[PDB]
């Protein structure tokens, strides 16, 4: 970003995101029928692509039951935001998944992100991504765990789901190199999965306990292995004052100039 | 006839002020015009002092009256008109107007105004006691008001009275303000601070207003004095309480109009003096100028100036008045190139070289300002820009006359008071940003800095020189000798002006509309010259009160307010309704323009980029507009700024948002146009972004209230969020801030660092105490909740806030505010919002708030609760409720079908005897009863009834008891009430009903064990209470008079839910239990409202499915309309003030002829409320329409009166009733109600339970009360609400009946909620457990552990507990779930009672009771309290330990503690025989003691403590034998 004039450009596009939030698509394709079915409740989608921004992939962490004698779908009833950072083509999101009380309820179902640009694929920085978490993480199942892709299309959003399958995952285990194009990346490491919205009923948020989630503006401030609570509440805007102080403590000013204009008229109150 | 609309464009007067109604001027005596080239030049002498009268002196300060003289000191001698006057200012009410000229000293003409009031109230050991009165005084200038405020303080200090400016924010401080007098404001001011309301608790204690420079009638600001005035008078016609109203003006024509307006009797009252007055004699010079051209004019001007300055600069005094900031120092520098231009001429403005004091003005040399450079020639300049104390220093040099020549600005002259021998007005025109462009100054402005020519002292005659464009060269002429008319800008403000009132509820309707503005001064203007106000005379002739014109005015301003949705008003009516829209507008003196604007424009989804724009849009800001030579900087400008604006280009919106964002950001602007126009735009703003706030907040839109919120903090602060809060600390030094916000440390962050700590961030550890010192002084509140669901559409939440702040008044002031919110899910609805406030006492302690919220179908996560502080910038505190572990209580099943019923005579039951105490009172009984019927008299099973209050039960129990009294002679029956005084309410009939006529002895029970238990037996109905039935049938075991019972009534079951319900299901139960034992049935007939949970009641009471009856509040004999009023005021006094006028209209709308009960939440109250409901009743000119009878008939009834004015507000048809009032003066206007005497009484809130007269009409007034014990209102119990609803019953006649409940915003949607449903009763025997287990073991009913679980299952908590488990903090539904919480249970509580020596737990698993136990039981005593009594008395303990022993026991802590009662027990607790060490005196053990001890000093105390002291005195002698014991 230019860090200047590319901060407001897209700032005051985020503002019509909620525009998207009546607009959206969802992929249908071949169902493996072997394989569980994930329901995404609306509200949570709404509000996750109203934080969001048109550029920077944020990414929130899926958490969910399985109805009562219904194994086979998974409710996502929450999603945790952590604090994060994106690129316009992935997600730098910290090493610690989401410890907290609430959660104890339910299992993790994976990770949701926004995707600036369509693509009828997983992202190899995706693939990768989720083998990482998967390595590090038993908590997290390979067939119960996957990667909600939440693309921006124009006036409208629209989303697909992936699982990895476990040549995906050995791949992604191993790849280091980040680019577009890693070398042995295939289609056959991921697969499509299942997927509903519902106004059923609602999920809802985890948030960092002492700060927000968006490090975005910050990239010194964020580190792999830093270390975060949190709380139950809901997320704030991409561009809220909070996630911007270093704009905000731009101030650069002797008081004196208030000594001009030293006409006080008031008489209200 | 029907109104026209007109044009209100055309009919106003543009360019105010300067209007010059008159086209016609005249000249003083010997006053000559003379035009040289380009100017003209107009010259007038000064005047001839009029030649004293035939014996007039002045007075001395000596011969006026003794205790006025004190705080004139240092003056001699009053002056000529003061001392012409002040026999009518100190000797009479009436009113003034005095019109004298500038210079004649008004104001101490006022003062005396003001001293006589201050005089009015004094004692002669005590002066001047200050809660009497309070003075208003209006000024027309803020640094006017600024120094007044400085010296009447200084003067009025020997008095001792408190003076202040009223600069107040609303809420912070008024209860500062409380205790101010002769309070000081702007006209403005006093118009939104009393359209809001703050003045409605100051009024009736005002017996005086000022208005000073009233002349300001003719400025466009003239509608607000107008306004003001209007109100005042308006309200005493209605009051009947009269004002004093002292009127100052400058010396102008239309004297006797202003003073029609005032209501001044012109014969007494008046009083006028002309421009000879003027202390210095006026010389007067007026030089207009005929260029067209302006760049030939910008030198003529500056000659001209030269020419007359150097015709002074002998040895006199010169003053140049320029409208410019910056151009204070360009005209100076501009006079002194010209004099070194001159080749050194006009220079030595001194008597000599070293003469006149040359080093005075070299010494002075370092300065703040640019004075540096004019200080060591013969001028400099003054202005409220350059310096703070310079300012104060150059008028110390410009009095002692070491400057012969000072250029200043007009806030000099309206500041700190100097003359100058000759002052000199440079050009006249000035630029308003209100206005867009530049517009000729205003009246006050030049009469001001022209009145300030000439000295007092040191001076012959004064001087002045107006140099304006000819064009106005006539208008100022009219101004400085009396030509000018002062007329009414009032036409063009009017739409905004009757909004206002109708939103302070003074006018309804069309015709209280005329009525209002027929108190205008635009009316005695309109009436006595209609040929300039746009009235003809011929349709004046046809219309000569102008009732037609006042008609068709205000219809217009009627469809303006309704086109833009301010207010509801049709035409056919002519009727107003106000809207929450049109009161934000009110409030916020903002335009119904820009209101409409805010509703359009305004949507939940807005962005800040957004929010700036509508902002911008304001019709406020209309002539606002962008000049070429700007739009070079506000380009820069606008990159410069955070928020972008770029949805809009250069056009006004652009300039004023980035102009917002500037002043913000803090940024200076080079162009002058802009500079003032951002001080405008800025100013407004504050109300402004508020009004948008407030609206947004009514509509519940979470994320935009935010953002609006935040946008007010950041217009009143001056910065945006992202910079750190310390910021808000004033005393902090910027470096360091700045220091801070370099390293990125989170604010909050702050907190867990010692002093140390913190200064080791920024490498700056000197700091690092002060920096802790302002960490904690910022205001934090820490947070818990206690979370129940109530039914599964609503939970109740309980917010503890507890503060975290170490408080300064010095920061934090008398108050601090917070607005706590619940938000929705994703922080997008507000589903509820308080506004909280923490007084400066109670810091430190927690506040508990109670509040419900609603839940919906997708059951979500969580809500949050969400506490900002309203002026505080980075301050709040978010709290996540989560709803993960959530069990939401079964959904309730329909209540049972009211069937349709021939409905039954009371020819029904066979028996004569008993038809004959029916029949003759009504012919049929309700459909409730008569469906009931079959089931409880002809069939002998256990029957449930619930329906609404007014439904008749008490027939129905009456039902079952002819059954048993069919069935023996003997037969024993047992009725209980929760309420003592609903008791003896069905004791005096039922004593009627079977004593009197079946000849069945009834009875009553009483405290004593002994008389008690004789009445019963004796008996065959026994009345009583639940603890009475308690204490006797706990050791039923023993009597065979509780056993022998064939009937068992409770009454009012659902009170189960309240306290002292426990008491109550615990009887029921016991009862249930002997009816187990004793091998016979004892039927159980319960009774409640309305419940929805009636199945569980059942269940646990013993009534088959099939004979349960429970009626939904719809079935009810006489049909209910409930009306809830929300009101948004949040401080009680003027929440409960300002709903005095609703009630009355509540009664003329729902019932206006017929029976109507008000109850209210004082004892007190009750009086001022019959008052008040009569004081505006004669406002509808309707005098007595409550008396239905002539004044002769009620005398009989009036003999027997003591209160004197229950006797007038009787006399009118009122009349009140509550705790004070003798039983024979309550029987008397109960008996007066009924009969129909009398249309309306008014009763306490306490007097709802014992009430034995009904009503048509229901008006709740103000649903919470004061509790002195944690010093909050908390909101009246439901079922205490439920009562005073039923109340409005009259089947006999009435088809309907109607209540009106006026409440709290908060607490509207509860009443919406649960006033109409049936209700949920849960359990309360969870909590108040140990007294019965300790009870009921000395029974050996409970023999061990065992028994105790088996008790607990004979209970509704055991019902209840399954049914909804997160109410009793049981975590699960399942059966181990509730076994395991039984069993931890009577764990504890046999384990607390075993702590506590009170029983003897053996093996773990049996218990016994022991001696303190036994005692407990024995007295039915709080086990607490002789567990206390335990550890307390001891061997050597007295009569002084055995009182405050006695008094901390449990049953002395119902005792409450009323408003303000820490007074009055201290000035008690002073002279009673035994002190205490440091008391608290709104803690009720102390005033127990007190009571106490006054009571064995045989002292007489009032009524309201004697109720008590009784009360104590009932239950003492137990407590005292268990002390024995």
């Amino acid at each position: 970003f230019s860090s200047k004039t590319e901060w407001r450009v897209r700032a005051i596009s985020a503002a019509n995101l909620h525009l998207r939030t009546n607009h959206i698509y969802v992929s249908s394709d071949d169902i493996k029928e072997t394989g569980y079915t994930y329901i995404l409740p609306k509200n949570v989608l709404k509000k996750f692509i109203c934080i969001s921004d048109l550029r920077a992939q944020i990414a929130g962490y899926l958490y969910g039951v399985s109805p009562p004698d219904n194994p086979q779908v998974k409710e996502i009833r929450c999603i945790v935001m952590v604090p994060q950072w994106g690129t316009h083509q992935t997600v730098h999101l910290p090493g610690q998944l989401p410890q907290h009380e609430y959660l104890k309820e339910m299992e993790p179902l994976g990770w949701i992100h926004t995707q600036p640009n369509e693509s009828p694929q997983l992202s190899p920085q995706d693939v990768t991504t989720h083998a990482k978490i998967m390595a590090d993480n038993p908590s997290w199942d390979g067939e119960k765990t996957i990667i909600i892709t939440c693309s921006f299309t124009p006036g409208s959003c629209t989303l697909t789901a992936y699982k990895l399958t476990p040549s995906g995952y050995e791949w992604g285990r191993q790849n280091t190199d980040k680019g577009n194009n890693p070398k042995g990346y295939l289609p056959s490491h991921y697969e499509r999965v299942q997927m509903l919205l519902s106004d059923r009923f609602l999920g809802f948020f985890m948030v960092p306990a002492q700060s927000s989630w968006n490090y975005n503006f910050m990239g010194v401030r964020h580190d792999p292995n830093m270390k975060y609570e949190l709380q139950l509440a809901n997320p704030k805007e991409f561009y809220h004052e909070v996630h911007r102080p270093s704009h905000f403590l731009n101030f650069a000013l002797l008081q004196e100039g208030e000594v001009y204009s030293a006409d006080r008229e008031d008489l209200y109150a | 006839a029907p109104r026209q609309v007109l044009d209100l464009e055309d009919l106003v007067f543009t360019q105010g002020s300067h209007f010059m109604a008159n086209k016609r001027c005249q000249l003083p005596d010997g006053s000559f015009r003379r035009q040289r080239k380009g100017y003209e030049e107009v010259h007038v002498p000064a005047l001839k002092p009029k030649p004293f009268g035939s014996e007039e002196q002045l007075l001395p300060v000596e011969k006026l009256p003794k205790y006025a003289q004190a705080g004139f000191e240092g003056f001699k001698t009053l002056n000529r008109i003061q001392s012409k006057l002040y026999r009518a200012a100190l000797e009479t009410d009436e009113n003034l107007l005095l019109c004298a000229p500038t210079g004649a000293g008004k104001t101490n003409v006022a003062l005396m105004c003001m001293l006589r009031e201050i005089g009015k109230h004094i004692n002669m050991d005590g002066t001047i006691n200050v809660d009497d009165f309070k003075i208003i005084y209006i000024a027309p200038m803020r640094s006017l008001v600024q120094e007044m405020v400085g010296s009447f303080g200084k003067r009025l200090a020997t008095y001792g009275i408190t003076v202040a400016e009223l600069t107040g924010d609303h809420q912070l401080c008024k209860e500062e303000i409380s205790a101010t007098q002769i309070i000081v404001c702007t006209p403005e001011k006093w118009d939104i601070i009393t359209r809001k309301g703050g003045e409605r608790t100051y009024t009736q204690l005002v017996r005086l207003i000022i208005l000073d420079e009233i002349h300001l009638l003719h400025d466009d600001r003239g509608p607000v004095l107008e306004a003001l005035v209007a109100r005042a008078i308006r309200n005493i016609e209605m009051t009947q309480e009269d004002v004093r109203l002292i009127g100052l003006s400058a010396t102008l024509p239309n004297y006797e109009d202003v003073a029609t307006f005032l209501r001044v009797d012109p014969a007494k009252g008046l009083f006028y003096f002309d421009n000879s007055f003027r202390p210095v004699p006026l010389e007067q010079t007026y030089v207009g100028i005929t260029e067209k051209k302006a760049i030939k004019r910008f030198q003529i001007m500056n000659e001209i100036v030269y020419e007359k300055i150097m015709e002074h600069a002998g040895k006199n005094q010169v003053l140049v008045f320029v409208h410019s900031r910056k151009e204070t120092g360009k005209t100076a520098r501009a006079i002194r190139d010209m004099c070194l231009e001159k080749d050194t001429l006009g220079l030595f403005l001194r008597e000599g070289s070293a003469s006149t004091e040359v080093l005075r003005t070299e010494a002075e040399q370092c300065k703040n300002l640019e004075l540096k450079d004019l200080l060591p020639y013969g001028f400099a300049i003054h202005h409220a820009g350059m310096t703070r104390v310079d300012r104060t220093l150059v008028e110390d040099l410009f009095a002692d006359k070491h400057i012969q020549v000072l250029v200043s600005t007009a806030t000099l002259a309206w500041g700190v008071n100097l003359p100058a021998h000759t002052v000199i007005i440079k050009g006249t025109q000035v630029y308003s940003p209100e206005k867009g462009r530049w517009t000729e100054l205003g009246a006050l402005d030049i009469l001001q800095m022209l009145g300030r020519a000439g000295r007092p002292q040191y001076d012959t005659k004064g001087e002045g020189i107006l140099i304006t464009s000819h064009g106005e060269l006539q208008y100022y002429l009219s101004l400085l000798n009396q030509q000018l008319p002062i007329e009414s800008q009032m036409v063009s403000k009017l739409p905004d002006m009757l909004n206002a009132e109708i939103v302070l509820g003074n006018v309804q309707n069309a015709k209280d509309a005329v009525n209002w503005l027929g108190y205008a001064y635009l009316y005695i203007r309109m009436l006595r010259s209609p040929t300039l106000y746009g009235i003809s005379h011929d349709d004046l002739k046809g219309d000569p009160l102008l009732d037609q014109r006042r008609l068709d005015l205000v219809h217009t301003a009627a469809l303006m307010l309704d086109k833009n949705n301010l207010v509801k008003y049709d035409k056919k009516t002519g009727n107003f309704q106000v809207t929450e829209l049109g009161r934000i507008a009110s409030h916020y003196y903002i335009t119904n323009d820009t209101v409409q604007t805010y509703n359009q424009l305004l949507k939940p989804t807005l962005s800040e980029i957004e929010l700036f724009r509508v902002f911008s849009l304001s019709s406020e800001f209309k002539n606002i507009t962008v000049r070429e030579e700007e739009k070079l900087e506000l380009q820069k400008l606008l990159e410069r700024v955070p928020i972008p604006v770029k949805e809009s280009i250069e056009e006004p919106s652009a300039k004023i948002n980035v102009l917002l964002q500037a002043f913000i950001s803090q940024l200076k602007l080079e162009g002058f146009a802009l500079m003032a126009d951002m001080v405008y735009v800025t100013q407004s703003a504050g109300r402004l972004m508020r009004a948008i706030f407030e609206i947004v907040l009514n509509r519940g839109w979470a994320q935009l209230t935010d953002k609006t919120l935040n946008l007010c903090k950041m217009i009143d602060k001056r910065m945006w969020q992202s910079m750190c809060p310390l910021r808000q600390f004033r005393k902090l030094p910027e470096e360091v801030v700045k220091k801070i916000e370099k390293k990125n440390f989170p604010f909050e962050r702050l907190y867990d660092l010692n002093h140390n700590e913190i200064g080791e961030l920024i490498r700056m550890p000197k700091m690092g105490k002060t920096i802790h010192k302002y960490v904690h002084l910022f205001p934090k509140l820490e947070l818990s909740v206690h979370l129940q669901p109530i039914t599964r559409s609503t939970l109740k939440v309980e917010l503890t806030i507890t503060p975290d702040f170490q408080w300064d008044e010095k920061v934090h002031g008398s108050s601090e505010a917070f607005w706590i919110l619940v938000e929705d899910v994703d922080s997008e609805v507000i589903l509820h919002h308080e506004y909280f406030l923490l007084k400066a006492k109670y810091a430190q302690d927690e506040h508990l708030i109670t509040f419900f919220v609603p839940v919906f179908e997708p059951l979500p996560p969580q809500y949050f609760i969400r506490v900002v502080s309203d002026r505080w910038l980075s301050c709040e505190t978010q709290l996540p409720v989560s709803f993960r572990h959530l069990i939401l209580p079964e959904k309730y099943p329909p209540p049972t079908e009211l069937l349709d019923l021939q409905p039954l005579p009371v020819s029904a039951l066979r028996n004569s005897a008993f038809e004959s105490l029916y029949q003759d009172k009504f012919p049929f009984f309700n459909p409730i009863q008569t469906q009931v019927f079959n089931t409880v008299y002809n069939s002998d099973d256990n029957v449930f009834v619930g329906a609404p209050t007014g439904s008749g039960k008490t027939i129905c129990a009456e039902f079952a008891i002819l059954r048993m009294l069919l069935q023996s002679s003997e037969g024993r029956c047992v009725y209980i009430t929760p309420m003592e005084a609903l008791a003896e309410q069905v004791y005096m009939d039922w004593y009627e009903k079977f004593q009197d006529r079946l000849n069945k002895k009834v009875v009553l029970l009483t405290g004593e064990t002994s008389t008690d238990l004789k009445l019963l037996g004796k008996g065959n109905i026994i009345i009583s209470t639940p603890e009475k039935w308690d204490i006797l049938s706990r050791r039923w075991k023993q009597r065979k008079n509780v056993q022998n019972i064939n009937l068992f009534v409770v009454d009012e079951v659902h009170l189960i839910g309240g306290e002292n319900g426990p008491v109550l299901e615990v009887i029921c139960s016991r009862m249930r239990y002997i009816s187990s034992q004793i091998e016979r049935p004892i039927r159980i007939v319960a009774l409640s409202s309305s419940l929805s949970n009636a199945k569980d009641v059942a269940h646990w009471l013993g009534c088959s499915a099939t004979s349960t009856f429970n009626f939904h509040p719809n079935v009810r004999p006489v049909p209910l309309e409930l009306h809830i009023q929300g009101f948004n005021i949040s401080h009680t006094q003027t929440r409960l003030l300002s709903m005095a006028k609703p009630v009355y209209h509540a009664i003329t709308k729902h019932s206006p002829k017929k029976p109507v009960i008000v109850f209210v939440p004082s004892r007190k109250q009750t009086r001022l409320t019959a008052i008040d409901i009569l004081t505006t009743c004669a406002a509808d000119i309707q005098r007595q329409r409550f008396l239905h009878c002539t004044e002769k008939d009620l005398i009989p009834y009036l003999e027997k009166l003591s209160d004197s004015t229950l006797k007038e507000t009787l006399l009118n048809g009122v009349g009140y009733l509550h705790e004070g009032l003798s039983p024979m003066e309550r029987r008397l206007v109960e008996q007066l109600f009924s009969s129909g005497a009398i249309q309306v009484v008014v009763a306490s809130r306490s007097l709802c339970w014992g009430m034995n007269v009904a009503a048509h009409l229901v008006i709740i007034m103000d649903t919470q009360y004061y509790n002195g014990k944690i010093h909050a209102y908390v909101d009246y119990p439901i079922y205490d609400v439920l009562q005073m609803v039923g109340h409005a019953n009259r089947p006999l006649q009435d088809d309907e009946g109607r209540c009106v409940i006026m409440c709290q915003g908060s607490k509207k949607d509860f009443f919406k909620k649960f006033l109409y449903e049936p209700l949920p009763v849960e359990s309360h025997l969870d909590h108040c457990m140990h007294d019965h287990f300790n009870a009921e073991i000395v029974t050996k009913t409970i023999e061990n552990k065992q028994d105790a679980v088996d008790y607990l299952t004979w209970t509704f908590l055991y019902r209840r507990m399954t049914q909804n488990p997160n109410y009793y903090n049981l975590q699960g539904i399942s059966h181990r779930h509730l076994s395991d919480h039984l069993s931890e249970l009577v764990e504890q509580t046999l384990s607390d009672l075993e702590q506590s020596k009170c029983i003897s737990i053996e093996d773990e698993m049996d218990v016994a009771p022991l001696n303190l136990g036994m005692i407990a039981a024995y007295y039915y005593i709080n086990y607490t309290t002789i567990e206390l009594f335990s550890m307390s008395l001891n061997a050597k303990t007295k009569v002084r330990g055995l009182i405050e022993i006695i008094s901390n026991a449990a049953e002395y802590e119902n005792i409450p503690i009323r408003h303000h009662e820490d007074n009055l027990l201290r000035q008690l607790a002073q002279k009673v025989p035994h002190k205490l060490n440091n008391p608290k005196f709104n803690d009720p053990h102390v005033k127990t003691n007190l009571l106490l001890q006054a009571h064995l000093s045989r002292m007489q105390l009032s009524a309201e403590l004697q109720s008590d002291t009784e009360e104590i005195l009932s239950k003492a002698i137990r407590l005292i034998q268990a002390c024995v014991d």
